[PDB]
């Protein structure tokens, strides 16, 4: 007898004030109990599970199950209840790694764990909950009852305890052995490094070596199987990744949920699929929650999907990470609040892709957008390489320079160099920061009935100039818009523009290149074709000349 | 420090469990060797699965100095942390603190290290060191002792510091000290050259009676802080733009000052006339203004710090690396303005001038108060929440909400 050292049993509780549970054992067949009895008989000579006197007052229902060509039955504690009154677990495994985040190894040995998993004891204190009981044939002698001393599969803590078993038993071998990697993800145990074949073949019996200290037998994952490893939807293969084949269903008829698989599946490949867009499909599914509901496409969401169907007829595969070299991050404006994103060392091996698109909103910028985008791009490289990337974007320097020195809110994209690849980010207008002299002054104002939704818009100038406009089913903000949109339409190309609605302010002031108000987009046309604008505000109703008058006139 | 003091969260509240932050690699290494020496000094210990609790860690660097240090974002704990009467019903704030011709303050944070944490709270201090990519399970901790940046640990420490401060404090009756979770204010109205040194006479008051950072000294002057009162242009020559801008700026004083009037200055705007034409002023204008110029001297009426609200703290960007701000309670009752230039690093960072002018707001909030107040930041979440820890050098953070839509009244701050 080699002696082993003990796995150290991870404390568990309940959730405060709840009990264990008490749930009814079902009825079952005379062929099910047999063969229940004899899977039970095997699990309490191995030590996993344990009879119990009838004092134990918990109880979890047990089921049998048949499958095809295995003609076993299999057992099946059903934990749901005693889940629910669990505690809480740290969830180790939230998260996995992303491939581009990874450097290459020469070598990987996957070894098999699911044995050692059961050399995981159970909290004594905690083993009554897990009793179950085993129906007599014909009811006719007390059940059989037992209770786990291992961690039950399908109970919600072992997971975690597992995963943190193994991690604590690998310490010092990981710590003492800096020339490999150890990976664990369910009962596969994955080790990598650059050693020569033989001398890694050693590293992995030290491995086992260290893990027979706790009484652990691992030997490699049977059928060990062929280069790519089907990990997590990747295709990891020796010296590059891909996810698994994305394929296109095609159909006449697209119903919800395809449409919803198919952003999945676009949105799983935009991470090396260079390009992928998924708005006008996004954009189908606005609000509908039946699954089966049919929905037209709109010609602008074939044309996208056959885009994608373009872009994923040849694979596209990633390559790994070397620290020594730079990480490079290159955005392009794809265009209806969509971008898209390369991370590249060398030109033309992109580590991985991505995209992003606009936040919901009335108002927007392209500036904006691309500085949403550049965070996001950074928080996944911090995560994903711990760095930020050196930035490509196609903007000026002298561009951003204007946007963020003259932009009301505080801004920041951190280093980054121009890349002359249309279409360019840029601003379309600058409100001038001084009255223009020589340039006519429009005093413009709008107002409307509540009740009726008439509507007066117009302005009067310094020169005279003058006009009214009658409008129906709008509103003050509206005539607010209409107001300055007239005195845009009806000047020259300098010109002062007063008004007294704070509405139309904020939204001028934020410095929008796009809307979904066709009104306020007009207004940016208009903007656009002037030559110099100064918006001056004033409060309303204060007897301030002009203002005044066209007040009255609009006022009705 | 034997017996450890009963805490517990308030009624029907469970521990914090809030996602850590994705670390760049230079702050996880400093995290790693940071916290296997703490590991080693007994500060805090490994955590089993069983534990479900986390509040965010990152690290930071204090103003001057090249040694990382941990900063453990306890916001949410403290929160849910039972509200404290240590030993007493409450320590006054000193009002006297914010009238010191110098305060200094003291990283004391250290001395917290030697008390040991009750053992029944220590799971809510948990903590993770995240690994880059997912790669290895985060680093499990919690605290075994005071944890700096907790709530409760100037509480629990309060009875030992008021020892280690009485011979310094029976020698120096006139010296005031205030202690803000990890820091320690210490204001005396004598020359910078002893007041250096009577600082280092209560560092080694610490250092006998017990640190990486004691050393350092934030030097402060608030007998020197200047507030912005509400000014009107003096001018020979109005446009109309220049009269419309005025009637703008006093409409709005209007909300804040009783009397302010406007009428006769509108008078002036009477048909509708070029912006860029000049207005000379009647009399009934000029006099219309020298009353409102006046009525803004004085200071605003009844306003009064309410200790049972928050303190709301409002910031605007100005340009050319300068930052107004006011602090109040309830609009226009502002109890505290002001205005920054010049920040010291980042004359091209916008959001490194904003989270300096955070900390320094911060800091005011403290010394005349004794809290911090809630900001509300003239920035994008996502840009803010990506950026500010690249360039927080304090031990506390305040609570913050972000402006989307741009202010008006930018402008009559200017
Ligand atoms: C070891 C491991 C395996 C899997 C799987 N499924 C997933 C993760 C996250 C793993 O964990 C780590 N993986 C790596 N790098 C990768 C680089 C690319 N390859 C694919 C490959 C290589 C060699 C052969 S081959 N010639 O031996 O047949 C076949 C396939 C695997 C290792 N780095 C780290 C660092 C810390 S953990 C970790
Ligand atoms: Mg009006
Ligand atoms: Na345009």
């Amino acid at each position: 007898m080699v002696p082993i050292s003990p796995i150290e049993t991870v404390p568990v509780k309940l959730k405060p004030g709840m009990d264990g549970p008490k749930v009814k054992q079902w009825p079952l067949t005379e062929e099910k109990i047999k063969a229940l009895v004899e899977i039970c008989t095997e699990m309490e000579k191995e030590g996993k599970i344990s009879k119990i006197g009838p004092e134990n007052p918990y109880n979890t229902p047990v089921f049998a199950i048949k499958k095809k060509d295995s003609t076993k039955w299999r057992k099946l504690v059903d934990f749901r209840e005693l889940n629910k009154r669990t505690q809480d677990f740290w969830e180790v495994q939230l998260g996995i790694p992303h491939p581009a985040g990874l450097k290459k190894k020469k070598s990987v040995t996957v070894l098999d764990v699911g044995d050692a998993y059961f050399s995981v004891p159970l909290d004594e204190d905690f083993r009554k909950y897990t009793a179950f009981t085993i129906p007599s044939i014909n009811n006719e002698t007390p059940g059989i009852r037992y209770q786990y001393n291992v961690l039950p599969q399908g109970w919600k803590g072992s997971p975690a305890i597992f995963q943190s078993s193994m991690t604590k038993i690998l310490e010092p071998f990981a710590a003492q052995n800096p020339d490999i990697v150890i990976y664990q993800y369910m009962d596969d145990l994955y080790v990598g490094s650059d050693l020569e074949i033989g001398q890694h073949r050693t590293k992995i019996e030290e491995l086992r070596q260290h893990l027979l200290r706790w009484g652990l037998t691992t030997p490699d994952k049977k059928h060990q199987k062929e280069p790519p490893f089907l990990w997590m939807g990747y295709e990891l293969h020796p010296d590059k990744w891909t996810v698994q084949p994305i394929v296109l269903p095609e159909k006449d008829s697209w119903t919800v949920n395809d449409i919803q698989k198919l952003v999945g599946k676009l949105n799983w490949a935009s991470q090396i699929y260079p390009g992928i867009k998924v708005r006008q499909l996004s954009k189908l599914l606005r609000g509908t929650k039946a699954l089966t509901e049919v929905i037209p496409l709109t010609e602008e969401a074939e044309l996208e999907l056959a885009e994608n169907r373009e872009i994923l007829k040849e694979p596209v595969h990633g390559v790994y990470y070397d620290p020594s070299k730079d990480l490079i991050a290159e955005i392009q404006k794809q265009g209806q609040g969509q971008w898209t994103y390369q991370i590249y060392q060398e030109p033309f091996k992109n580590l991985k892709t991505g995209k992003y698109a606009r936040m919901r909103g009335a108002h927007t910028n392209d500036v904006k957008q691309l500085t949403e985008a550049v965070q996001k791009i950074t928080t996944e490289s911090i995560v994903i390489w711990g760095k930020t990337p050196k930035f490509k974007l196609p903007i000026q320097k002298e561009t951003w320079e204007t946007w963020w020195t003259e932009y009301w809110q505080a801004t920041w994209i951190p280093e980054w160099e121009f890349v002359n690849t249309p279409p360019l980010v840029k601003l379309w207008y600058q409100l001038e920061k001084e009255p223009i002299v020589g340039a006519e002054t429009f005093y413009v104002d709008g107002a409307a009935n509540r009740e009726t939704k008439l509507g007066k818009a117009g302005y009067v100038t310094n020169k005279g100039r003058q006009k009214v406009v009658p409008l129906t089913n709008t509103t003050n903000q509206k005539t607010e818009l209409q107001a300055i949109y007239l005195a845009l339409q009806d000047s020259g190309l300098e010109v002062n523009i007063v008004t007294d609605s704070q509405y139309a302010l904020g939204i001028i002031q934020a410095q929008p290149d796009k809307s979904e108000s066709e009104l306020v987009n007009q207004i940016i046309e208009q903007l656009i074709k002037k030559e110099k604008v100064y918006l001056a505000w004033v409060p309303a109703h204060k007897g301030i000349g002009g203002n005044e008058q066209v007040d009255k006139l609009v006022s009705a | 420090p034997i017996e450890t003091v009963p805490v517990k969260l308030k009624p029907g509240m469970d521990g914090p469990k809030v996602k850590q932050w994705p670390l760049t690699e230079e702050k996880i290494k400093a995290l790693v060797e940071i916290c296997t020496e703490m590991e080693k000094e007994g500060k805090i210990s490994k955590i089993g699965p069983e534990n479900p609790y986390n509040t965010p860690v990152f690290a930071i660097k204090k103003k001057d100095s090249t040694k990382w240090r941990k900063l453990v974002d306890f916001r949410e704990l403290n929160k849910r942390t039972q509200d404290f009467w240590e030993v007493q019903l409450g320590i006054p704030h000193p009002a006297g603190l914010k009238k010191k011709k110098s305060v200094t303050v003291l990283d004391v944070g250290d001395a917290y290290f030697s008390v040991p944490l009750d053992e029944d709270f220590r799971k809510y201090t948990a903590f993770t060191i995240p690994s880059i990519n997912n790669k290895t399970p985060g680093i499990r901790y919690q605290y075994n002792v005071l944890p700096q940046g907790w709530k409760g640990s100037p509480a629990i420490f309060q009875s030992s510091m008021t020892k280690i401060l009485e011979p310094f404090k029976k020698q120096n009756p006139d010296i005031v000290i205030y202690q803000y979770m990890d820091d320690l204010y210490v204001g005396s109205d004598l020359e910078i050259g002893q007041h250096r040194t009577k600082i280092e006479e209560l560092r080694q008051h610490l250092l006998r009676w017990g640190p990486p950072f004691l050393w350092m000294g934030y030097e402060l002057h608030p007998d020197k802080w200047t507030v912005q009162p509400i000014v009107l242009p003096e001018k020979d020559s109005w446009t109309v733009n220049d009269i419309q801008k005025l009637v703008g700026k006093l409409n709005w004083a209007s909300q804040i000052y009783p009397g302010i009037k406007v009428r006769q200055l509108s008078k002036l705007l009477r048909g509708t006339k070029a912006l860029t034409e000049v207005i000379p002023l009647t009399e009934e204008a000029e006099l219309e203004l020298a009353e409102n110029r006046e009525i803004l001297k004085e200071p605003v009426h009844g306003v009064y710090y309410d200790p049972s609200k928050d303190l709301i703290a409002e910031i605007q960007k100005q340009g050319q690396g300068q930052w107004t701000y006011q602090i109040y309670q309830e609009p226009f009752k502002n109890l505290k303005t002001g205005k920054y230039a010049r920040m010291r690093g980042a004359h091209t960072n916008d959001v490194k001038q904003l989270t300096e002018a955070v900390q320094k707001i911060t800091t005011e909030s403290i010394v005349i108060w004794g809290k911090t107040p809630k900001f509300k930041l003239p920035i994008q979440k996502e840009t803010w929440e990506t950026w500010w820890t690249e360039y927080w050098q304090a031990t506390w953070i305040p609570e913050w909400e972000f402006v989307n839509t741009p202010p008006l009244v930018k402008l009559w701050y200017q």
